[PDB]
């Protein structure tokens, strides 16, 4: 699968410890939304899985390549599939929506007629395409969220985190973001969301939920 | 998935990072003018240690001159020392600060995958023209007290008759003291910055 | 409400600022270091003047000499210029890495309502700890300088049939450099800190 | 009253404008909840309370006191009476707990006898006592939410300033952290809350509230 987990466990320095006997699998289409409490271990298990923390029992598999001990060299050409989304929609303040938009594009040398295509493309798809010249501190809240999700997506990522992307929005906008996530799920992109908010994954009951509850994942 | 060539990168690195350093006038004027003065204190010294060599050269007095010599030699290689680690530390402390500035940048470029050699190239280039500009600096900075020392000299010649005047620094020389000024510049950024970027993390 | 002194407060801020300086060893051991060598080079030129005027005056003629002195006079005032000025901008480019690097702290401080002196106060006594050790860095180097000249120094002396020794920095004047190493640390200090600190915002 | 706003309105640099004719009146010891939409004004109404921000049309008035054109000297003497509560409970991961709820009375020079008693009393009153000596990163978030709170309310402020307190906590924690701001409130501490929360506010219609819609304040 896009992702799976045997016996994965993690303790931390202090010798608290985030995630014990987690177990779950994940097919390519699929969306799970991974409740949990304020506590327990769902960013966590966001990081575990894009690298940036190492695990300690078990063996992480990404398309069936070990990610338990990725060397720190193969880490970047790992992220590179994943895309990730954050509560703090961390943008640069600093340049333009549509540098910000092009950062993953540059990253790796790309051709700057493609970079332009690919990002009126996509900034075109969430709807920023008007304001694409604005500086990200003119936008609104939703606004910034939105190109966050863009600059995320842009590199068609066989994999999409979201750590709690409605986070700083009020219900009538989680709806709106809720939608286009649904959009990207249709295109055909796996994507694991995560949240705290039992009103927003009661509402659509077609995503198979996953509970993280003190560490442990009934996955029902 | 076109990719752009490597002397394409490279080139379009170097451009950027020179255009970088004028995002802060006065963070990256002063180190420049710093490392001009350090760098020129070398070249004088041994401007004066060749115009008084050549001079002694022109004129029981060889045993004494040969000690004169030695001293002098001994003087100019322990104060030009000194300013040469000054230039190779200060670069570091310029380049650490320029890293700790750009920490946010640092860390969405880390998150996103990008290889750890496309964040550092642009310290490493904009650390070599500090190197480079330094070097012009001190180059103008030699001249320009020479221009200053001829009227004296003159004034002291005059009563002394020598008809004898200052001479500038050579033009091989001047490509020793680049290459010496693009070498520290270079040094000082590799070593800081790679050292440093291991600390910083993506979130 | 029990309020501290004056000197209390004054004090513990000194010790506290002190301590403060061992949290980065390496970010401020490399500023000490060059702030010592650039601060030592000047000292080591006037005292080689000292020496060579404390010569002339132990031993047509004497009209030749006076214009001899006033070069020495020039070279070394504008080399004691160069380096002088460059000890001022290092120290404010370390403090200004400071602030930025407790960027948060001040956020904080600002936010909850701390007048401006109580932010500022510790980067001043910071600046005025880095000029004192600086000073005696430098004087330590000079001396060593001065030991280390002093046998080449011997064999000219041997050979010209004199009992010339090499005279080190009087005591009074190392007071003056350590007023002088003081004074920069403090001025450059208030100077930059004071522009730097205004834009900085609580949120 | 404890602060008080006559005709008072802000146009940002670009143009768009927080708050429009926005009047309300706040009596000591009273609560409110300030509810507004994602958009709307809520946090530039608590910057303007605290003279983060000046305004440009009407007048503010905290004790009497005008507040619209506060020299800039006199401002911390102003902020030392309110305390602030933000969403992202600021906090210095390198100090202790302990030293962090003491900045404010270390801000203006206090007896370190006085700071170590006031400050106890306090983690007493917050119930963390026990972890006073221990690092930021090792408590939980809802106890680094407490340790905010805590590090607000130690210096005795007659107003205190919440902005969303509660963004980062599930329900559960929620019920909590606004039962702590009602015993403060019993205390004889006036607050002004500020959320989007539809439902929390409407759990307890006892305070009044006010709403924020598109920068007019209907106050009902
Ligand atoms: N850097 C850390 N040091 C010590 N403990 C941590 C650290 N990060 C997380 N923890 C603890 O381990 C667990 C993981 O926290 P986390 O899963 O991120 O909570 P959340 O899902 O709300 O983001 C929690 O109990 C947390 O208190
Ligand atoms: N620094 C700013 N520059 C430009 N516009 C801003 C700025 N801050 C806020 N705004 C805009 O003015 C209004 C104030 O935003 P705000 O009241 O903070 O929203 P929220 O209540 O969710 O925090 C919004 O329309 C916002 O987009
Ligand atoms: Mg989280
Ligand atoms: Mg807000």
């Amino acid at each position: 699968g896009v992702i799976r987990f045997q016996q994965v466990s993690k303790a931390y320095r202090g010798g608290r410890q985030a995630l014990q006997k987690v177990d779950f699998h994940l097919r390519r289409g699929e969306m799970a939304f991974l409740g949990g409490h304020s506590g327990a271990g769902k960013s966590t298990l966001l990081k575990l899985i894009c690298a940036i923390e190492r695990p300690t029992d078990g063996k992480i598999s990404f398309n069936g390549h070990d990610i338990t001990r990725i060397p720190n060299k193969d880490i970047p050409f790992l992220r590179r599939n994943i895309g990730i989304v954050f509560q703090d929609h961390r943008l640069l303040m600093d340049r333009s929506i549509y540098d910000n938009v092009a950062l993953p594009m540059r990253i790796e040398s790309i051709s700057e007629n493609e970079i332009k295509r690919r990002v009126s493309a996509a900034l075109d798809k969430t709807g920023l395409l008007d304001k694409a010249r604005c500086l990200p501190s003119q936008l609104s809240g939703g606004e910034q969220q939105r190109v966050g999700i863009a600059r995320a997506v842009v590199n068609r990522p066989t994999l999409l985190l979201a750590d709690e992307p409605t986070g700083n929005l009020d219900p009538e906008l989680s709806s709106r973001v809720l939608r286009l996530f649904e959009e990207f799920n249709r295109a055909g992109v796996t994507i694991l969301l995560a949240t705290h908010d039992i009103h927003l994954v009661n509402s659509r009951p077609q995503y198979r939920h996953l509970e993280l509850n003190q560490g442990f994942l009934s996955e029902v | 998935a076109k990719t752009d060539s490597f002397l394409a990168i490279h080139f379009k690195q170097a451009k950027a990072s020179f255009a970088a350093l004028w995002r802060r006038p006065l963070g990256n004027i002063l180190t420049l003018a710093v490392i001009s003065m350090a760098l020129a204190l070398p070249a004088s010294l041994y401007l004066l240690s060749k115009n008084i060599a050549s001079v002694a050269e022109r004129v029981d007095w060889f045993a004494r001159l040969d000690a004169i010599r030695h001293l002098a030699t001994i003087v100019v290689i322990s104060l030009s020392s000194l300013m040469l680690m000054s230039v190779f530390l200060i670069v570091g402390n310029t380049l650490r600060f320029n890293v700790q500035a750009n920490k946010e940048e640092i860390q969405t470029m880390k998150l996103i995958g990008a290889t750890d050699a496309y964040i550092l190239r642009p310290y490493l280039y904009s650390g070599m023209w500090f190197g480079l500009l330094g070097a012009v600096a001190a180059w103008l900075l030699t001249a320009l007290m020479t221009i200053l020392l001829n009227g004296a000299v003159e004034a002291l010649a005059q009563l002394y008759d020598s008809r004898f005047r200052l001479i500038g620094l050579g033009w091989d020389e001047s490509l020793l003291l680049l290459m010496l000024g693009v070498f520290l510049g270079c040094v000082a950024a590799k070593v800081s910055a790679k050292r440093h970027l291991k600390e910083i993390e993506p979130v």
